[PDB]
C-alpha cells in the first residue's frame, strides 16, 4: 500500500567494529535440514532410516532456521502437521527461536517476475509486495521468529542492477522486520514477539555485498565453512568490521554432509580440538561476537570417510553442545 | 553506474613542507538529468572534514564529473595512513568507496651516478645520463641544471622494479657549447634522502 | 563482455609472431586461426607492411655503452648503461650479454623524445678484461641486429 521510496542509503550500520557490549548475549544458531526430518514424506534410496527429529536438537539452541527444500522431497504437509502439533510447542517451552530460510536467488526471481529492474525510482510497491508475499508464506504462516535472507551469489556483487534490486527487497522486508520494523518498537533481540531479519552469505564482505543490507539485519552469518583456525576468523570479521558491528557477526561451520562433494573440515574429528570449536571460541579483539551457527545439524560429527559419505547416521549433537559451550561460556 | 578514481600527490609536494600536498577523488559517468555527489574523506578510517570540493565540470556527452581534494599533511602521507574517499549519490545502490596509500616497505636511500656521452656520440650533431637506483616506493623527482639555471631539455623514464625489489630509473638530459668548456648537476628527491634531496655533478 | 599486437621480438626474426559470464571469432579489408578465474598467426613482412570489433604505428622508421661512475665502485654494485635512442617505432628488443647472455639486465620502457623519436636505457669478469655487449634489435637495423661492446 505505502508508496514511500526505498532508499539506497547506509553503506554500514549505525554502529561498526567491534563492540564490547550489546544488549543480547551470544545466541548458538542452528540450520536444520528439513529434507532430513522424520515427519517430511520424502524413489529415494532412503525412503525410511529417518532417524533424527527437529525436538532431537540441544534445548540450549538459541535459534534454529529451517532449510527447506522442496525438490527433495514428495510431500511436506505431514512435516508440518508434525511441526505445529509436535515440534514447534516443544522447541517454544525450550526457548528456542525457528527462523525460515529463503534463497535470495528466489527473491531476484520474484523481483524480475514483476518487471523491476535496477533503478533508483521504481514504481514503490512491488518490493513491498514481493516481501509481504514472502513474510505471509514464510514467517507469518506458522508463526516462526524471523526471515533469513541466504545470498551466496556472486553476480550480485557484480551487476548494479541486482543490488538495486537487492537493496530494496532488503529494505521492503525491513519494513517486517529487523531493528527498522516498526512492528520491533521498543523490542530488542531475545524479547519474546521479536522478529529477525538475517543475512547469510560468504565470508568475503565484498562478494558478501554486505554493505547493502548493513543497517537492516539483526545478525550476519559468515560461511566460514574451510576456516577453523582464529587468525583467518580475525581476519574475516576485520574485512566485516568497518561494514557491520561485532554483535551482529556470526562465524559458521558446516559438517559434512552424504554426496557433498564441496569437503569442509572445519568440523571432523575430535570435538576438543576441531577447528569448528576454534570458530566457536573465537571472538572479535576486544569485542562480542553475535554468536556461532552451525549447517547441518542432523549430520553434527559426521564426516567424508567411509559410510559417512553414502549412510544416514542418528547424531548425538556433540558439536553442537561443544559450540553452545563456547559461545555462551556456559556448562551443560 | 559512475566511476571512483583515486589519485595520490605529486612526490614534489609530498617531499617540500613549502609545497602543498593534496589527494584527488574523481567521480566520473553521472548521467542521468539527476545529478549531486556528495564525499566522505577518512584517514585511517576517522572522517575529517577538511576537504575542499567545487570544481563541478559538465564534460559534455551527456555526463557529469565532479572531483573532491583532501589536503593532506606530509607525514601523514609519509607514515603510510590510508587515506578513504566514499562517493554518495542517488544513482548508486551503496556508495562507492576508494583507498588509497603510499607503497609499503621499508624505505631504501636512491644511489645517483652521472653518466658521460659515450665517444661514438660526439660524431653524431650529446647526452648527459642521470641512473637513479636502489630506491624504495616509485615515488621520486629528478631534474637538471647547470650553474643555479634548470636545464629543460631532458626526458626521464618511468621507474622500473629491479631483480631485489627496489627501484631504479634513467634521465637523459640532451645538449655542443657549455659542456664544451667543462661545465651540469642532476637533482634527486626521495623521502629517504637527507633533507630529501641531493646532487650529483657532471662535467668534462 | 575486444586488439593488441604480437610479440616485437617474433616480428624481428623470420620466430612466430601472433595476434589475438556462465552466455558463455570473425580480417587481415583470413581462415586460419584457432581459463577460469578462482590467436591469429601473422606474416613477418605483413605486419611490417602495416597491413564488438588497428596495425602497427604509421610512420618512418644510435646505441652507446656508458661504463659505471667512479662513485659506484665503493661497495658491490655497478651498473652498465646502455643507451638506445633516435628509433622510431617503440617496438624493440634489448639484451645483454657477455657469447653467453647475461640476465640481471633491466630495460626502462620507451620514452618519446621532444623530437617525436623513442629511447630506452638497460641497465645491467669486468674488472678482468671481460667484453659485454648490448643488443638491440629493431626495423631499422641492418640485418634487424646491433651490438654495442663496454669493457674497462
Amino acid at each position: 500500500l505505502s508508496n514511500a521510496p526505498l532508499a539506497a542509503s547506509p553503506g554500514q550500520a549505525d554502529k561498526v567494529g567491534a563492540q564490547a557490549t550489546c544488549a543480547a548475549k551470544p545466541i548458538f544458531f542452528g540450520y536444520y535440514r528439513t529434507w532430513r526430518d522424520k515427519a517430511i514424506e520424502l524413489g529415494d534410496k532412503w525412503k525410511d532410516k529417518l532417524h533424527t527429529k527437529l525436538t532431537d536438537i540441544p534445548e540450549q539452541v538459541d535459534m534454529v532456521s529451517l532449510f527447506h527444500v522442496p525438490d527433495n522431497q514428495k510431500s511436506d504437509q505431514r512435516f508440518w502437521e508434525t511441526f505445529d502439533k509436535e515440534y514447534h510447542p516443544t522447541l517454544k517451552e525450550r526457548g528456542t527461536k525457528v527462523v525460515r530460510t529463503i534463497g535470495a536467488k528466489l527473491l531476484l526471481n520474484k523481483i524480475k517476475e514483476k518487471g523491476l529492474y535496477g533503478q533508483s525510482r521504481e514504481d514503490d510497491s512491488k518490493y513491498r509486495e514481493i516481501a509481504h508475499e514472502v513474510y505471509e508464506e514464510y514467517v507469518a504462516k506458522h508463526n516462526l521468529d524471523g526471515l533469513d535472507v541466504a545470498m551466496a551469489l556472486r553476480e550480485v556483487e557484480k551487476y548494479t542492477n541486482l543490488r538495486w534490486q537487492l537493496r530494496k527487497i532488503m529494505g521492503a522486508f525491513s519494513e517486517l522486520m529487523g531493528p527498522k520494523a516498526p512492528g520491533n518498537a521498543g523490542k530488542k533481540p531475545g524479547d519474546d514477539g521479536y522478529k529477525y531479519l538475517i543475512y547469510d552469505t560468504f565470508d568475503n564482505a565484498q562478494l558478501a555485498q554486505v554493505a547493502l543490507v548493513a543497517d537492516v539485519v539483526d545478525y550476519v552469518l559468515a560461511q566460514t565453512y574451510d576456516k577453523g583456525t582464529e587468525e583467518s576468523i580475525t581476519r574475516v570479521w576485520n574485512g566485516f568490521r568497518d561494514k557491520i558491528n561485532s554483535c551482529q557477526f556470526l562465524a559458521g561451520y558446516a559438517h559434512p554432509e552424504e554426496n557433498d562433494t564441496n569437503r569442509f573440515l572445519t568440523a571432523i574429528g575430535d570435538v576438543d580440538t576441531s577447528g569448528a570449536m576454534n570458530v566457536a571460541a573465537w571472538k572479535p579483539e576486544g569485542g562480542e561476537k553475535g554468536g556461532t551457527f552451525a549447517y547441518a545439524l542432523d549430520r553434527d560429527g559426521r564426516t567424508y570417510d567411509g559410510d559417512d559419505l553414502t549412510t544416514l547416521k542418528p547424531t548425538d549433537f556433540a558439536f553442537t553442545k561443544r559450540a553452545i559451550e563456547l559461545t555462551k561460556g556456559i556448562s551443560l | 553506474g559512475p566511476s571512483v578514481f583515486l589519485f595520490p600527490p605529486k612526490p614534489k609536494d609530498t617531499l617540500m613542507i613549502s609545497r602543498t600536498p593534496e589527494v584527488t577523488c574523481v567521480v566520473v559517468d553521472v548521467s542521468h538529468e539527476d545529478p549531486e555527489v556528495k564525499f566522505n574523506w577518512y584517514v585511517d578510517g576517522v572522517e575529517v572534514h577538511n576537504a575542499k570540493t567545487k570544481p563541478r565540470e559538465e564534460q559534455y556527452n551527456s555526463t557529469y564529473r565532479v572531483v573532491s581534494v583532501l589536503t593532506v599533511l606530509h607525514q601523514d602521507w609519509l607514515n603510510g595512513k590510508e587515506y578513504k574517499c566514499k562517493v554518495s549519490n542517488k544513482a548508486l545502490p551503496a556508495p562507492i568507496e576508494k583507498t588509497i596509500s603510499k607503497a609499503k616497505g621499508q624505505p631504501r636511500e636512491p644511489q645517483v651516478y652521472t653518466l658521460p656521452p659515450s665517444r661514438d656520440e660526439l660524431t653524431k650533431n650529446v647526452s648527459l645520463t642521470c641512473l637513479v637506483k636502489g630506491f624504495y616506493p616509485s615515488d621520486i623527482a629528478v631534474e637538471w641544471s647547470s650553474n643555479g639555471q634548470p636545464e629543460n631539455n631532458y626526458k626521464t623514464t618511468p621507474p622500473v622494479l629491479d631483480s631485489d625489489g627496489s627501484f631504479f630509473l634513467y634521465s637523459k638530459l640532451t645538449v655542443k657549447s657549455r659542456w664544451q668548456q667543462g661545465n651540469f648537476s642532476c637533482s634527486v628527491m626521495h623521502e629517504a634522502l637527507h633533507n630529501h634531496y641531493t646532487q650529483k655533478s657532471l662535467s668534462l
